[PDB]
Parts: C-alpha cells; structure tokens; sequence
C-alpha cells in the first residue's frame, strides 16, 4: 500500500490522501 | 499492468482513470 509513487501514489495515476486531500494527477 | 514497488510515501486514495 505505502512505497512510495503514483502507480499507486505520487507521479503516475490521480491521488487523494487520508480523507480525500489531493497530492498527484498521476504525473505530480 | 500495475508495479512491483511504487505506492505512494503518505498518499492514500488513487484514481489512475482521470
């Protein structure tokens, strides 16, 4: 789950955090 | 199709489709 990127993270897919707190449109 | 390692240092939700 936790490991770091955007394939399930940051820099690759959107991302959402806790709640629902965005971090990454799947390239950030 | 998906990745032996990359998931995220604190993020929790994704959505890879838009």
């Amino acid at each position: 789950r936790i490991c770091t990127n955007c394939c399930a993270g940051k820099k690759g897919c959107k991302y959402f955090s806790d709640d629902g707190t965005f971090i990454c449109e799947g390239e950030s | 199709k998906a990745c032996t390692l990359n998931c995220d240092p604190r993020i929790a939700y994704g959505v890879c489709p838009r």
